[PDB]
């Protein structure tokens, strides 16, 4: 019966679920491991039966255990239980979000933040810019992307955003639906202000002179808002 | 010259010319196109059979004597579907034909001579194919290997450094040091390996160093920033080192749209992963790229085939990932601008059309490294059930279509990454990575995996029993999986540059080490049975897919073959 | 409890059988894996009980599942289920041949041969020979064995079968019960007709001259039917 | 001294490691199985789950010998390989030895003919290496009388001399009485249980491709699985007629029960024939040594490795297995390989 | 896709499928069986032709790039007669097919890719065949080499030490010292070489030592005493060292008759020189041997073809030799018991029947080392003119018969002496010993001889002229004939034993040195298109030849082709 190593993985999980249930049967507050295995073993069988759809099990899994069935802490712990099973249409990923509820105090590793607000990008005075997505597709820019070089679709005053980035929490971004128009905040880039990569519009020291070159480049490359060519005076290298 | 019936003959030597086999529980029927044997002289091993001293086995072999003969095997390969003996010598497929003892049998090339030094492997009734080659692997966990292996895959190409976020997001092994770790780690496994480096850099020096360090190519990925700069720079260095480049398109369209990405590629060769879009890439018209000449279209495992559950499933993965919320609109937008059920269904059909060429996995990151083969055949089954046989099909079979899909995970990935000369198809001169399939379980569960000319993994029973058949019968490591044997049987691929710089001796690598080549002169036209080019558009509003004017789409399915029938889970 | 690795193998198989049954319980068409494990887990216990003999379980295993309990295809698949278990007399190999039946269409990998007959050994005109086994033990000859050198017991016209083999499907053989007498077909050996090995009666190029030597040799070696020594003229090497 | 480690043995019984000389290198999983059973040395042939190997204990040609020797580095068990003696080609015959083989193996499926037999033996004499053999069941080349004439009185290790494991039908078992023969029995038909006859017929049928409706097929089955010669075995061992106990792993043999079965048989024979004449005192010591030797010192000698292993004696490699008297012969306490706990 | 006439097309690319060529001034008509090119994409070199930068010649070649392409050549080989490009790389024939630039042309395997490193050789209108292989050479004078060479022969196998009587009588290089002299002398020439040792010895030790010393085989000859002892001993040692044995039968029948000689051979393999009898051998029924299975029949140059002058000529050679007188009866008897006009004429026909297999020369000793090829074709011409076309012939051509004779001096001698793997036919993987023939002069005077992948000899004109065509136009040594180049281009054959003992480094041999193999498992059935066996008798009284009951004989001829038409002498 050529059992794959994946199959053995599941066969083991199942008896971890079986144990899990048999314990609840005897009436015993399940724990992190037991709760998860149980939820997992369950979904597994249901997919075997070929009845419940993937979409349905996502939920039905949230009714396998009630707050009084588990130990305090378990709820705050099992944020979610992902699991794969073979449906008549093949294996599919079922994610049972928050299966049980926090009917108790104890919360492992809980955080005790201190109400107050972190002030991001200290002293980097932002600037607002009118931006509109003239294209027919979406466009989302990251927090540290040289704004001046985003999709050539976003129309706006390129000239004004040279050497700047979206003044937002590191790692996040701003979305622009086709047609949408908004005003974004953008501070200047820190460090050595050495802009290399992106759209290849700068690739050097970001200064007022490099700027001239950047606009000229964007201009010829079709980046909406890229000012204009009021007669360029090409340097010895660019 | 007495004669015998076909029913009988086939239970002794297996199907012969004109006969047909059903592939697994699918509707795909294959027909034996030719037979090199000589009715009456076929090879058989056993108690009183033909392979014995002075008889089939020569007492005066040729000085090319085989180390192993797979008798009466049905070879399914893009080169054809036929009957013939396979000869194996020095880890390489030494011959495909009659073979036996010239001393007692007519027509037997000396590259197929059977002597006291050759071992016997019965293949009658079985189908032999080359090992599979998954080229979109995330080296997230080493446990993937024995999984992909058990599934008929002998070669994994990808990137990473283990369960690190960078790896979980991208198939990249960054920098020469991390390349070292992985190459040295690879010594341990039973699976040819190749690694991709971080192409997400506009620094030429850093770009070539990773190749000089051992990488078979670059990988540009979104999470690392797939910009037209990075794209452009990477490609140039890729051209110099004759190595391949894979890419994950800029979904957020922050740098530009698919139009720009192409301009970036400047017409140079490219391996596009999950070209469809679900696995990632330009929203929502990335799938259009798979129609250009210079592109090597590849689809990612998950959205294949298109089942009534695939749409629901994905939305979940995409949400469980990326940190998306149901109450946030920008979050629901991205989800809908990426998981287009339209471009998904349009995929299954694109494969059938030869538009798409390679089938990957995308292991541990929106991909199932153990179901690439299984799913490649499921899809083929669907498309037949919905579109019927093929126009190109000749005769009352599915041979052509069969080769179409096989090529998708054998010869096509092999070429896309310059390792076609050594592996990727059942042909003389190539490394002997062969997997024996028992017709019923075809495409799902294989009989045994032979790595580098020696058995590395096979179904095995109670190690205490009086035979290998009794239960339990799972996949047990064979001899080519242990000791120093693994080293002779496996290959870690590298670039010419590194190979030439002595990267092997450099890292104390005891594995056979070959370099990749001919990666810069290949196009969509080099993809076997998947060379169809075309100007394909994609509706910005309805996310509908149009090709050459018309529009393509497939209907989801409620049931697929090669599934619940064969596995307990 | 010094558990052997073999024991763990079985303990795993058992819970594969247990799952198999528990699923059938819930009323679900078992599959290849499930059917096999089930049949296996069963036989295993029965041997443990020390009641049913090996011979009995071979059959009883054929009644563990009915055609409507499994999925279509499973029957045509499980040709047989071999399994070892420890009886009071030690472990024994139980092979449950064709446990379930083909109550359906679907047949994985089924063959679609093309009614017609393959003609073996094209153009090799056979010849019949009277053969009798004068010995008190059985004697079975293979399809490609130089007939002229079989057991010295089989009496017949050796002279007539020099450089020939049983004109039959490759790999098969012809049996001769002590006393039995039959006429066999035998074509000439192909290839370079280089006969080496067997009984050492030839070990060279098979021609009319080597023949002389072969008969002379068999003669002295006692091979019934080996003509006679009408005064041999030994060559410079033999 | 301060450099010596201590291992408590009081209450325990120490014996040498077992040596199975009829192994089919079908699957590497056999090793840890045979090991757990008190066996530290496996001698046989093969290249993995390949039909040739499943049928015979042979690792053919120097290349395949290479693969296996290099593979062996991985395991915890002394190893030795046998080459294909089924060849009348002297050159091919010695090359496999020069390549690493400890001996040859002539097997039916490869064609155990008087030619092959004769040639193999000669080269075996030159290279002072051993030869194992599986007799010509079908008697196609000749009968057991001929096979012997072939052997010409030279040394030979006869596997499953009884017959069930294969060999001349039906009088092969007679060979085990000749001077030049090294009789060995195969695991399966040992001991003789009410189920052994039924079991075998099945293995022989599941194998060979035999049918119930075909008479020639039922004949072969009955001309090979003689319940008579089977039962005659248990007693032959007790008589000292048979000498070695093998397994024949993954091919009509259980590589994990050689020791267990060797003792079961000894137990039976005592229960049916009683104590022994040679026995001295109120014990079974003599008989005990009789069986022990069957899977230790006798297989060791039969394959020229008696000097290093095969018995608890000074100067030899320290392959010792500690047995807890209750579990003796079934489940051992610990296996020490080469002087260290493995 | 405009189209063009056949007359035109053929003056640009040469004959295509179905077209026929007359071979020289003979009646043998060959027909192009297949064409690998792709009408419209064929390769042409010239002023404004196709082989140029970016076009046929790639700017992105494959990493297999050829060193030389012979365009549109008509390949005549035992494997077939067809149209195709020949690719040459590293002294070996790297590919036979389309070839060109994949960048601009469909269907072009990478083993046929044309890049800036490949040279161009026009072959349209010309016929390409493998080099000839004369295996019955007497190393009497080194001047023979450039003669045999000019005639299309690239490989000479034989024996000797120069103009010494032993050599003039036999093709033997006796003892390891004399083997040394010759191997070291061979470095100087442009022709692959192999030497035979003195098999006329019943001393096993002396027998093997000559092989260990470098000999590719033994030669038993009358003048040295071809006895059943010598014969028997030689053969045994020959079996051990997998090397070949040639033989010259005991004419005087002193030890025994042809019946005995055979019993001596004990069925083992043997290369029989001048099996007919004129060149020497058992009187008068030696020719019968050429019908046995274990025999490798070869005919000697002189009595071929059978002309009205051949009988008179021979009697003279046999008399000028041996010291025979007209007044002495025993002397006239021997002459008549050896120069049977009956067995001579029976020869021409035996060749036509496939009974005979190899055509030698027997240089400087009843053989003309410069006319082996010429005469092989003359004979074929006669037999057609007298017996007509062949039964096996398929279509309105002589293709089959053509291959019959070609094989006689290419693939058949190559196999008979274990060097078939490297040379002996126009096939991929073999050493590139090719000779270009201009259809009119076919079989007589060739255009150019390429040794080991490089041009070694060609027709050349006034070295001062403004072109290579103006007279005088004789055969001039080319570059592969000089400096250290000769060493890379030539091969001296040896036994495995010597090769393994380092015979190369041993003797400071700068030539490529290969060993012969597979000489003991070949029979008359290994001779391409000349595998006919048969029980042939020979009348003791009339010296008449009978085969399978009937009798064979040919009629002499008054005129032959490929003769006076082409040479001024
Ligand atoms: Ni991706
Ligand atoms: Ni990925
Ligand atoms: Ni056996
Ligand atoms: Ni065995
Ligand atoms: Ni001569
Ligand atoms: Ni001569």
């Amino acid at each position: 019966m050529k059992l794959t190593p994946k199959e053995l993985d599941k066969l083991m999980l199942h008896y971890a679920g079986e144990l899990a249930k048999k314990r609840k049967e005897k009436g015993i507050k399940l724990n992190y491991v037991e709760a998860v295995a149980l939820i997992s073993a369950h979904i597994m069988e249901e997919a075997r039966a070929g009845k419940k759809t993937a979409a349905e099990l996502m939920q039905e899994g949230r009714t396998l255990l009630k707050p009084d069935d588990v130990m305090d802490g378990v709820a705050s712990m099992i944020h979610e239980v992902g699991i794969e099973a073979m449906f008549p249409d093949g294996t599919k990923l079922v994610t049972v979000h928050t299966p049980i509820e926090a009917n108790g105090k104890l919360v492992p590793g809980e955080l005790f933040l201190k109400n107050e607000d972190i002030t991001i990008n200290e002293g980097k005075k932002a600037v607002s810019v009118k931006v509109k997505n003239v294209g027919d597709r979406p466009v989302q820019i990251g927090s540290h992307f040289h704004f001046f070089e985003v999709n050539r679709c976003l129309d706006f005053d390129r000239e004004k955003t040279f050497g700047k980035r979206l003044d937002i929490a590191a790692g996040t971004a701003v979305r622009f639906e086709p047609g949408e128009e908004k005003s974004v905040e953008l501070i200047d880039i820190g460090g050595n202000r050495r802009i290399f990569g992106f759209n290849a519009l700068v690739d050097r020291q970001a200064d007022n002179e490099s700027k001239k070159i950047a606009l000229h480049r964007a201009k010829e490359r079709g980046f909406h808002g890229a000012k204009s060519d009021d007669n360029y005076v090409k340097t010895i290298k660019e | 010259m007495k004669k015998i019936s076909r029913k009988e003959y086939v239970s002794m030597y297996g199907p012969t010319t004109g006969d047909k086999v059903r592939l697994g529980d699918t509707d795909l029927i294959a027909e034996v196109e030719h037979d090199y044997t000589i009715y009456g002289e076929e090879l058989k091993f056993g108690g009183g059979k033909t392979l014995r001293e002075g008889m089939s086995q020569s007492n005066n072999p040729s000085k090319e004597e085989l180390d192993l003969i797979i008798t009466n095997a049905l070879i399914v390969d893009y080169t054809g579907i036929y009957k013939a003996d396979i000869g194996i010598k020095d880890g390489k497929i030494a011959g495909i034909g009659k073979g036996g003892n010239k001393d007692m049998q007519d027509g037997v090339k000396n590259n197929l001579s059977v002597g006291p030094a050759t071992e016997a492997l019965a293949g009658e009734g079985l189908i032999v194919t080359a090992g599979g080659i998954d080229t979109h692997i995330h080296f997230i966990s080493p446990q993937q290997i024995p999984t992909a292996f058990a599934s008929g895959v002998t070669t994994m190409i990808g990137g990473g450094t283990g369960p690190a976020d960078g790896t979980n997001a991208t198939t990249i092994t960054p920098g020469r040091r991390n390349l070292k770790w992985m190459l040295r780690a690879a010594e341990e496994y039973s699976m040819n390996l190749g690694f991709l480096a971080k192409g997400n850099a506009s620094n030429d020096a850093s770009l070539a160093d990773q190749i000089e360090a051992g990488a078979i190519g670059f990988k540009i990925h979104e999470d690392w920033g797939t910009t037209p700069s990075a794209i452009n720079h990477a490609l140039d260095v890729a051209d110099k080192y004759d190595v391949q480049v894979a890419i994950h398109t800029d979904t957020l369209n922050e740098a530009g749209c698919v139009e720009d990405t192409m301009a970036a590629i400047a017409g140079r060769t490219m391996h596009t992963f999950h070209t469809e879009g679900a696995g990632g890439g330009h929203a929502p018209d990335i799938i259009k790229v798979a129609g250009e000449h210079n592109i090597l279209p590849a689809s990612t495992n998950p959205t294949i085939p298109f089942t009534v559950n695939t749409e629901a499933e994905h939305m979940d993965m995409l949400m469980v990932c990326h940190h998306k919320d149901k109450s946030i609109k920008e979050d629901v937008q991205f989800a809908d601008s990426r998981i287009r059920p339209q471009t998904i269904a349009a995929e299954d059909t694109l494969h059938d059309m030869g538009a798409f060429s390679i089938t990957s996995s995308d292991s541990q990151a929106m991909g199932r490294v153990g179901e690439v083969i299984t799913r490649t055949w499921q899809t083929a089954d669907k498309n037949k059930k919905e579109f019927g046989r093929l126009k190109e099909e000749k005769g009352d079979n599915d041979n052509f279509r069969i080769k179409r899909y096989l090529s998708k995970y054998t010869i096509n990935p092999a070429i896309a990454h310059g390792i076609s000369e050594y592996v990727g198809s059942v042909e003389v001169g190539k490394v002997a990575d062969l997997v024996l399939w028992s017709p019923a379980f075809f495409g799902v569960k294989p009989n045994m995996i032979i790595k580098g000319g020696f058995i590395a993994l096979s179904q095995m029973g109670d190690a205490n029993a009086s035979i290998p058949t009794p239960q339990p019968v799972y996949y047990r490591e064979m001899f080519a999986h242990h000791g120093k044997a693994k080293y002779d049987a496996n290959i870690t691929f590298v670039s010419q540059a590194a190979y030439d710089k002595g990267i092997k001796e450099e890292l104390g690598l005891e594995r056979q080490v070959l370099p990749v080549k001919n990666c810069r002169n290949v196009t969509k036209k080099d993809m076997q049975f998947n060379n169809t080019t075309a100007h394909i558009e994609v509706n910005p509003e309805t996310y509908h897919v149009f090709v050459d004017g018309k529009e393509v789409t497939s209907k989801p399915a409620n049931k697929v073959s090669l599934a619940q029938l064969f596995s307990i889970f």
